[PDB]
């Protein structure tokens, strides 16, 4: 059954994980957070939250949105770091996995060249040497063979998404592979929806490029979750905006979500839901996963807060995304 | 598709079979007597057997309700300590697993006595060594699968008391209905044991 | 007098303050070091962010952010604070009559505010230079090495020692099957920026002949963070080179003695004020923090407080209230207007010395509901004794004695003392672990066991037969009946087992129901202090009934058992825990009579349970449903089951008692055997020197594994039957925590806590 | 030297003279609970006497310690 | 040899002897090594907490001692002519006290890790951790109990 061996390792991270999960801010505190009028007051009513004293080293002169958005990172970073600390086997593969999506952003954020690291889950040893690997055909045998994203590699772009392609095709197979029943499912379910967004966005993205050819996507879309291979083929084919409508015409999930509104919020709501019931399996790893996506949620929704209070423009503030 | 474990399933089940036809073709099938390996064999290795797997399994069970239960509400306990004494019912329960199979063992022990040689194999003290046997078996086997699913229930409970604090109230008769099934196994190794007299 | 709280909570009364706005600082500093009131947040509704004087707060938050970056800064330096006990002779903790601080908050805040960035400013010169620095002496470490240099140019520098290897690996596939590296292991560690702490580091060089690819070589070591050194091609020049360093250091080195002593020297200065300073100002952010959950009448310009006192020191409060405004001279109303309320007022548990570890660790599973029985009083001596009862010898409990005593007689001594965790564990329990040590010697006087072995200090009431064989399988004879204790007799027989068992299982079941029943009646007298005749009929009669009926019943039939001489009357002894199951699984056949009619008053007692659970289910919820002009049938139905079910599984559970006996009493038969009974068995100075190395092994496994490792094990079980077998009988719980407003020494501690507690 | 060792010494030697002191003159006068067995020594004040010099030991110890005390 | 007393009975009780000793061994090198990986971690950050959360490899400990017990008193029951009920109690003393054990030494192994975890994380966890680790040795205990019953009963 699910929790008969689940509990032998998992059991006190689970624990923590949906702890935390628990200390996700309800929408009655988001709205709280909206009500205030200066980044102090954000400060002290962050602070009656679950995030508690985080601040507590920073003055309101010092304080700024950029310090409240790192701080808030830093305070799930070492969240996640002590969940995968505290993780062996499996589960600590899963969240090394979790980190390679991160590792895979550095990397591609880090070759633009100014542009640092910007991620501390993504960091490995030689992430570094990126900043100044402007050859990008000595990526992968200078750099990048050393890390655990040899695997996958075989105008960044493009190696973003070869890099994405083949890193969620890998972890769809060590979640088939390795992971009990629930959490497989779930975050079999997780993987489909994330592969949809990157094929949506890649696809998007060649939109505004003459040289994306159907085949070079190939190369690019996951050919994972809902939309495989149908629908990834169909946005593979498509030319323009009206081939990806017709393309999503074709499922049931994420129609109609994208000819209309703003398409982040609703990867995000879609996400979150996701998340949220990827958080009623009570023996399931995926509540890791579900964490970490509703937690990057909340960062965001802080720092826009932040921002509408310190920049005023408040007749944006209420457009942040959660279910809690 | 390969595993050692299956790979030697596999095995002794073809030694088995081809043992089988073996002695069955050949005319020698009573051979394979497994009615006089019940008589011929000692009643104490029934009886013991019973008493051992009995409270072994029911501490198993009891065990692993414990650390799967309280491993979740030690880490829900990271953020509400106060979860702890509510929800440590649950190891209760899990705990009263193991004094059933205890109580059983006590119980039959009470039946071991030192048979006569020449009343060594009898009617009465076969059948109290069958009764002794899966008798614990049954306390045993009852207990650990009431353990397991008092643990799994306890932990969830743990969790949703995290969570909310009414959640917690339900789920404790979920872990009631749990501690019945184990009580329901002991009443019933009563009822197998019940008849069973002494080793004479 | 004042009440004592040790039965039940202590009377509280809700008390409102109506404190004029110009006094409210002057009174909210008298009532919290009076320290009796627990102030009600009548704010509770009001996001904090906009709370009336939360701005006085976030003043006195950034002070003492300030504070605790300055504990941070001399911890960095290396200063110990002065700690001194002017602010403990300052605040009474325990008298009312002090003056608050003046405008001196203000000058704290100014002094805070301008000393920050003093420090800021000298810090940041000091770090500087450090910087400059450790470069320097990185580069004269290169520079000092007289010859690692091979093959047309080259590029040196250093880089931490757990760097260095993936910056060589890194540089070889920059370089394959072409690089030359050599690197020198630095002594010692230097300080870091980044990291704030000093890191082993590795002087490196490498050989290149090819001027973008020196470039690269530089431009990937930059990164991995080597510091880059430019060395002259030759000896003179690296010499030159050197010398140009060492001067270099040399007014470094100039300018950093008077920055540091500088600094330093503030620091000194902060240390001998800076804990008092600290005290202040938590004092007064806990003022503003207190008035917030005050109601700010404008119109009235009033602070309008709430807070729970109790009722005898109400008394107090009047009295030092009008103390201070006689120090004012305000002529105030000042108004202690006490009122009634629906509020559940808070649980406050008046503890001595001596109670304060029982009550902690019966509160610890719950705080009783207000002016409910407290449960620490009776465990006092069950919790004690339960541990006793488990442990049972007398050698132990010597010891568990002794250990108690060397906390009770120096209690002074280790009072205003600093005792670390498990120390002041230990000594917070110093009544509780005597208890549980004089309990155990007596325990174990009944059990007769000192360590292994048994007393002789009366007569046994067994004689052995008059003559025997050796090897003789030889029975004794009841002369008599073994005063008090357990028979010598049975000491080192091969049945003693039998009879140790049926004593300490029918010991557990017996004392087990009693302390069951005494629990159970504080439910009767709660039920009784709260008019709550309803749960008297509806819940305590049938559970009694109940629980009596089968347990009970097993109890005095134990007792009776006992009380009958079977081999003298001739009659079958009965099968008592066949009986007790033939009770309910067969009714009315009575296996072997115990008493007359036993099998009518048996199966009477088996109807008057059953009929005892509609009983539960029914009366309480049908009263509410006909007479309160039901919702409580499903609370009600699941409380019972659980109640007839937890019956069961307590009497159940009480065998620990047994089960923890026996294995004590067997883990010290059997220590004893294989550790101290050897050496007897040898004599000369080699038995000398065995008999006193295995009492030394005795002795320490009696210490760590029976009297400490065995000793926590009892105490937890204890624990157990306290918090689930005793307290749910009638422990409501779920009380509020008294915890009033009151000042505390605040040691500088809490720099970890609101930094490194999120 | 050190008052830690001493002082744990000095217990565990304190506990020594007076539990194999006992124990000793428990042989010494052959108690049944030491000597009754066919399996403890056969002549109590024999062994009665090594019991009663590991005491004395116990106590060169004691008394050492307590010197540093 | 005898009916009663077959010269392969001294091989349960041997072997009971061994099994005692042997799963209790497991159970306890299990609940040591999960509980001491659980220290190790925790202990990097807070040392001062080394000697709270020494707790649940002691009482994996202890585990082992129960087994070491069982072990030593079932041994000196054994013997060539001994009778083979004599033997099946000996070896259902060890086979109680040593799947017991065992199954105590996982739980302990395991409730003590999530423990020193979550009260260096929550202090107020200590209380709990040690409190169901109790719960957890009461079962390797109620299997030295039984162990004892049985082997009360060898001749």
């Amino acid at each position: 059954m699910e929790g008969v061996y689940f509990n032998i390792d998992n059991g006190f991270i689970e624990g923590v994980v949906r702890g935390y999960r628990n200390g996700l801010l309800s929408n009655n505190q988001y709205i709280n957070l909206t009500q205030c009028d200066t980044l102090e007051d954000l400060k002290l009513q962050l602070s009656s939250t679950d995030y508690g004293n985080f601040l507590s080293s920073v003055s309101s002169e010092s304080l700024t949105t950029s310090l409240i958005q790192e701080y808030a990172s830093s305070k799930l970073y070492h969240e996640f770091n002590y969940i995968r600390d505290q993780s062996s086997g499996s589960t600590r593969k899963f969240m090394d996995y979790i980190t390679y999506g991160y590792m895979i952003d550095n990397v591609a954020l880090m070759i633009t060249g100014i542009l640092q690291r910007c991620h501390p889950l993504g960091w490995f040893d030689t992430l570094p040497t990126l900043s100044v690997a402007t050859d990008l055909e000595s990526l992968y045998e200078t750099v990048l063979v050393d890390t655990p994203l040899a695997p996958y590699f075989k105008n960044i772009e493009i190696i973003r998404n070869k890099l994405y392609k083949a890193y969620l095709e890998d972890f769809y197979n060590f979640v088939t592979e390795e992971i009990p029943e629930p959490a497989k499912e779930c975050m079999q379910t997780l993987l489909g929806f994330e592969a949809d967004r990157r094929s949506i966005n890649i696809a998007l993205n060649s939109l505004q490029s003459s040289d994306i050819d159907p085949d070079l996507k190939s190369d690019l879309l996951p050919n994972i979750g809902k939309l495989y291979p149908l629908a990834t083929f169909h946005l593979a084919q498509a030319q323009d905006f009206e081939g990806v409508r017709a393309a999503l015409a074709n499922v049931y999930e994420y129609r109609g979500f994208l000819e209309t509104g703003n398409l982040e919020d609703h990867f995000y709501q879609l996400e979150m839901e996701l998340c949220r019931d990827a958080f009623t399996q009570q023996f399931a790893i995926s509540t890791v996963w579900a964490w970490m996506k509703s937690k990057e949620q909340e960062v965001r929704n802080i720092t826009w807060i932040a921002e509408c209070i310190a920049q005023n423009q408040r007749e944006r503030i209420n457009n942040y995304i959660s279910v809690y | 598709k390969f595993s050692f474990s299956h790979f030697l399933y596999y095995l002794v089940l073809i030694v088995v079979i081809v043992y089988g036809l073996y002695k069955l073709f050949t005319g020698h099938g009573s051979d394979i007597n497994f009615g006089k390996f019940l008589l011929r064999t000692s009643p104490y290795m029934w009886a013991n057997l019973g008493i051992a797997l009995c409270v072994g399994l029911s501490v198993v069970g009891a065990a692993w309700g414990i650390f799967i239960t309280g491993s979740s509400m030690i880490g829900a306990g990271v953020r509400a300590p106060r979860i702890t004494t509510k929800n440590l019912i649950s190891i209760i329960f899990c705990e009263v697993v193991a004094i059933y199979g205890l109580i059983i063992a006590i119980v039959f022990s009470s039946k071991l006595t030192v048979a006569t040689a020449e009343n060594m194999y009898s009617k009465s003290n076969l059948y109290t060594g069958y009764s002794l046997f899966w008798a614990g078996i049954t306390v045993g086997a009852s207990n650990l699968i009431c353990g397991i699913a008092v643990g799994i229930t306890g932990a969830t409970a743990a969790i949703s008391d995290a969570a909310d604090s009414a959640l917690f109230v339900k789920i404790l008769v979920i872990e009631i209905f749990g501690s019945i099934l184990g009580l329901l196994g002991l009443i019933v190794g009563l009822l197998m044991a019940g008849k069973a007299s002494e080793f004479q | 007098e004042k009440e004592e709280a040790i039965f039940r909570s202590a009377e509280m009364a809700l008390v409102q303050f109506y404190i004029p706005q110009e006094i409210s600082r002057d009174s909210a500093y008298t009532l919290g070091q009076l320290g009796l009131v627990q102030f009600r947040d009548l704010n509770s509704k009001v996001r904090a962010f906009q709370r009336t004087f939360v701005n006085e707060i976030r003043r006195l938050d950034n002070v003492e952010r300030q504070y605790r970056y300055f504990y941070s800064l001399l911890k960095k330096h290396d200063i110990k604070l002065y700690e001194g006990d002017t602010d403990k002779y300052l605040d009474g903790s325990g008298e009312l009559y002090v003056p608050p601080s003046g405008s001196v908050i203000d000058d704290y805040v100014r002094n805070a505010s301008y000393l920050e960035e003093r420090l800021i400013q000298m810090e940041d010169a000091t770090d500087q230079i450090e910087v400059q620095k450790n470069d320097l002496e990185q580069y004269r470490f290169i520079l000092q090495s007289g010859d690692e240099f091979f093959l047309v140019n080259y590029v040196t520098g250093v880089i931490a020692r757990d760097k260095v290897a993936t910056l060589e690996q890194i540089l070889w596939r920059v370089l394959r099957g072409n690089l030359f590296f050599k690197t020198v292991e630095i002594e010692q560690p230097v300080y870091d920026v980044k990291t704030r702490e000093y890191k082993h580091k590795n002087a490196f060089i490498v050989f290149s002949h090819g001027d973008l690819i020196i470039k690269r070589i530089r431009k990937i070591a930059e990164s991995l963070d080597a510091n880059l050194y430019d060395v002259d091609s030759s000896n003179e020049g690296r010499s030159q080179q050197l010398a140009k360093v060492n001067k270099n250091l040399s007014d470094l080195y100039t300018v950093l003695k008077t920055t540091s002593t500088t600094l330093e020297s503030e620091l000194y200065a902060i240390a001998k004020e800076l804990d008092s300073w600290f005290q202040d100002v938590t004092r007064e952010k806990a003022i503003f923090e207190i008035l917030n959950k005050s109601n700010y009448d404008t119109n009235r310009k009033i602070l309008i407080a709430e807070g729970w006192i109790p009722r005898d020191e109400l008394a107090t409060l009047q009295a030092r209230l009008g103390e201070m405004i006689a120090r004012l001279g305000i002529d105030v109303p000042s108004i202690i207007q006490v009122l009634d309320t629906n509020h559940t007022p808070p649980t406050f548990h008046r503890t001595n010395k001596f109670t304060a570890g029982f009550q902690s660790i019966c509160d610890c599973y719950g705080i009783a509901q207000y002016r409910e029985i407290n449960a620490g009083l009776p465990t006092i001596v069950t919790f004690p004794f339960m541990f006793a009862i488990m442990f049972g010898d007398m050698g132990h409990g010597f010891l568990m004695t002794l250990a108690a005593l060397s906390l009770v007689l120096n209690e002074k001594k280790i009072n205003k003392m600093k005792r670390g965790e498990i120390f002041d564990m230990a000594f917070t329990g110093r009544y509780i672990i005597l208890l549980m040590g004089v309990f155990s010697m007596y325990t174990g006087f009944l059990y007769n066991d000192i360590f292994s072995k048994t007393m002789t200090i009366f007569k046994s009431g067994w004689k052995w037969p008059d003559h025997w064989k050796k090897g003789e399988s030889i029975t004794a004879t009841s002369v008599g009946t073994y005063p008090i204790g357990l028979d010598w007799a049975w000491h080192g027989t091969e049945n003693a087992l039998l009879f140790s068992n049926s004593y300490k299982m029918k010991l557990s079941i017996l004392m087990g129901f009693i302390h069951m029943t005494y629990s159970y009646f504080f439910s009767l007298a709660n039920h009784l202090y709260f008019n709550s005749m309803i749960d008297i009929i509806g819940n305590f009669i049938p559970g009694l009934l109940f629980m009596q009926g089968i347990f009970g019943y097993l109890s005095v039939c134990i007792v009776y058992k006992w009380a009958v001489d079977w081999v003298k009357d001739g009659k079958p002894a009965p099968g008592l825990l066949n009986m007790l199951i033939n009770m309910f699984l067969s009714p009315g056949t009575i296996d072997d009579e115990l008493y007359p009619h036993q099998a009518k008053v048996q199966v009477f007692l088996l109807l008057m349970a059953l009929v005892c659970i509609p009983w539960l289910l029914l009366v309480k919820p049908l009263h509410f449903k006909f007479t309160h002009k039901g919702d409580i049938m499903i609370h009600q139905v699941i409380h019972t089951i659980e109640f007839c079910l937890n019956c069961v599984s307590h009497t159940a559970s009480y065998l620990r008692l047994w089960a923890l006996s026996l294995a004590h009493a067997q883990l010290s038969s059997v220590l004893w055997t294989m550790t101290i009974q050897i050496a007897f068995g040898f004599r000369g100075f080699v038995g000398v020197f065995m008999t006193v190395a295995l009492f030394a092994m005795w002795f320490a496994l009696t210490c760590a594994v029976l009297v400490l490792m065995e000793g926590t094990s009892a105490m937890l079980h204890s624990l157990r039957l306290h918090w689930v077998e005793s307290m749910s009988k009638f422990f409501v719980g779920e009380g509020l925590p008294y915890e009033p407003f009151a000042f505390e020494y605040k040691d500088m501690e809490v720099a970890v806590a609101s930094a490194s507690s999120s | 030297v050190s008052t830690g060792k001493a002082w744990c010494c000095t217990v565990l030697s304190a506990f020594g003279v007076v539990i194999l002191s006992v124990i000793a003159h428990l042989f010494n006068t052959n108690h049944e609970s030491f000597v009754g067995s066919i399996n403890d020594p056969e002549d109590g004040p024999a062994v009665a006497h090594t019991v009663y010099l590991a005491a004395l030991v116990y106590l060169v110890f004691f008394v050492f310690c307590g010197f540093q005390v | 040899m005898t009916e009663l007393c077959p010269v392969y009975a001294p091989f349960f009780g041997a072997i009971g002897c061994a099994s005692a000793i042997i799963f209790t061994s497991l159970g306890a090198a299990y609940g040591t090594a999960k509980s001491g990986v659980g220290i190790c971690a925790t202990c990097v950050l807070r040392p001062d907490l080394l000697f709270k959360n020494i707790v649940p490899v002691i009482m994996a400990g202890i585990i082992a001692i129960y087994g070491l017990v069982v072990s030593v008193l079932v041994c000196y029951s054994l013997g060539q002519k001994q009778a083979l009920y004599t033997g099946f109690i000996q070896l259902g003393a060890g086979l109680s006290v040593g799947l017991s054990g065992l199954a105590a030494g996982f739980a302990i192994g395991i409730v003590g890790d999530a423990g020193v975890r979550g009260s260096s994380q929550q202090p107020r966890l200590f209380v709990g951790m040690i409190l169901i680790l109790i719960f957890a040795e009461v079962l390797g205990l109620y299997g030295l109990i039984v162990a004892l019953l049985l082997n009360s009963r060898a001749t």
